[PDB]
């Protein structure tokens, strides 16, 4: 199918404590295989899965002196956004990036991303067209007169088109045995009475990869999407994932119920009920 | 592969 | 600025069942800023091995954290996650719940 790779930065000021904290890890769709921590013993770029190592020194090295460089650009760039926020030295920010491509079937560029936020905020974003920007306030607008002045959107052009779309096919072959398979949800409905006039239906979906899934309730063929409770899609541990949606049914009429599960490794989408 | 950073905010 | 608690789940790697290693896990998300206090707790104890994640974020900018140790779960022994917070005047305990 389709596939992403993804870098996230967080740098993080800590006024008092040393220097702002400067945190990187890689992606590829849902796996992550990078890390960069600038409070490690000894801060590199390191693997995360085992696919990655065996990219020799030069990688590495190259890899290692970019987080670095990088890591000092943000300690720059935590000083300049207390000008433009007209801010003290006292407090701590946090500045993040999250940038990467993503790409279809055929290996070619489906879009490409580069956004930035300032304390959980959003602040300057590249747009679809990779030629433009989007500022979210007037600090982020003095950043895109000045990156339209240099024009950064044409350097990040050139990597999203180019270096990232290589060596996201690099790692999709590299690592081809679990990122290019998909492993399907184990699915089971669970019936849990509240009281004698209700009971609770919880629809599992466990072990499944990618993330991405869509498990819904139904009563008499009608989605029930306001009186269903969803958790927040978790990892297990293990590379895959886990997820239930419950609903609070009148006792006796349970097998009006019937849960629906869509993910990327199901054939097709699958209907169930409780069994019991 | 990770981008190369160069112009600051 | 603005801040986010964390939403908070404790569960097992695997479907519990006593006497049998399994995981522990405690998953901490949705929240800003970054620092975070995380223990895993054993009848009230903190445990000691636990390991987490690498930070990350989501496409809100909000943090997420794993936290895990291994454990055999028996019919006794009760687990928990503690967890504190900028957001949070008092830590935060959640019990683990075998069916949640």
């Amino acid at each position: 199918g389709s596939h992403s790779m993804r870098y996230f930065y967080t740098a993080m000021s800590r006024p008092g404590r040393g220097e702002p904290r400067f945190i990187a890890v890689g992606y590829v769709d849902d796996t992550q295989f990078v890390r960069f921590d600038s409070d490690a013993a000894s801060p590199r770029m390191a693997p995360r899965a085992p696919w990655i190592e065996q990219e020799g020194p030069e990688y590495w090295d190259g890899e290692t002196r970019n987080m670095k460089a990088s890591a000092q650009t943000y300690r720059e760039n935590l000083r300049i956004a207390l000008r433009y926020y007209n801010q003290s030295e006292a407090g701590s920010h946090i500045i993040q990036v999250m940038y990467g491509c993503d790409v279809g079937p055929d290996g070619r560029l489906l879009r490409g991303h580069d956004q930035s936020a300032y304390d959980g905020k959003d602040y300057i974003a590249l747009n679809e067209d990779l030629s433009s920007w989007t500022a979210a306030d007037t600090a982020a607008q003095i950043t895109q007169r000045k990156w339209e002045a240099a024009r950064v959107a044409e350097q990040l052009r050139a990597y999203l088109e180019g270096l990232c779309v290589e060596w996201l096919r690099r790692y999709l072959e590299n690592g081809k045995e679990t990122l290019q398979r998909a492993d399907p949800p184990k699915t089971h409905v669970t019936h849990h009475p509240i009281s004698d006039h209700e009971a609770t239906l919880r629809c599992w979906a466990l072990g499944f990869y990618p993330a991405e899934i869509t498990l819904t309730w139904q009563r008499d063929g009608e989605d029930q999407t306001q009186d269903t409770e969803l958790v927040e899609t978790r990892p297990a541990g293990d590379r895959t994932f886990q997820k239930w949606a419950a609903v609070v049914v009148p006792s006796g009429e349970e097998q009006r119920y019937t849960c629906h599960v869509q993910h990327e490794g199901l054939p097709k989408p699958l209907t169930l009920r409780w069994e019991p | 592969l990770a981008l190369l950073t160069g112009v600051r905010w | 600025m603005i801040q986010r608690t964390p939403k908070i789940q404790v569960y097992s790697r695997h479907p519990a069942e006593n006497g049998k290693s399994n995981f522990l896990n405690c998953y901490v998300s949705g929240f800003h800023p970054s620092d975070i206090e995380v223990d895993l707790l054993k009848n009230g104890e903190r445990i000691e091995k636990v390991e987490h994640s690498d930070l990350s974020f989501s496409k809100d900018w909000s943090f997420y954290l794993l936290y895990y140790t291994e454990f055999t779960p028996t019919e006794k022994d009760e687990y928990a996650c503690r967890v504190n917070h900028v957001t949070l005047s008092q830590p935060k305990i959640v019990k683990w719940d075998r069916d949640m």
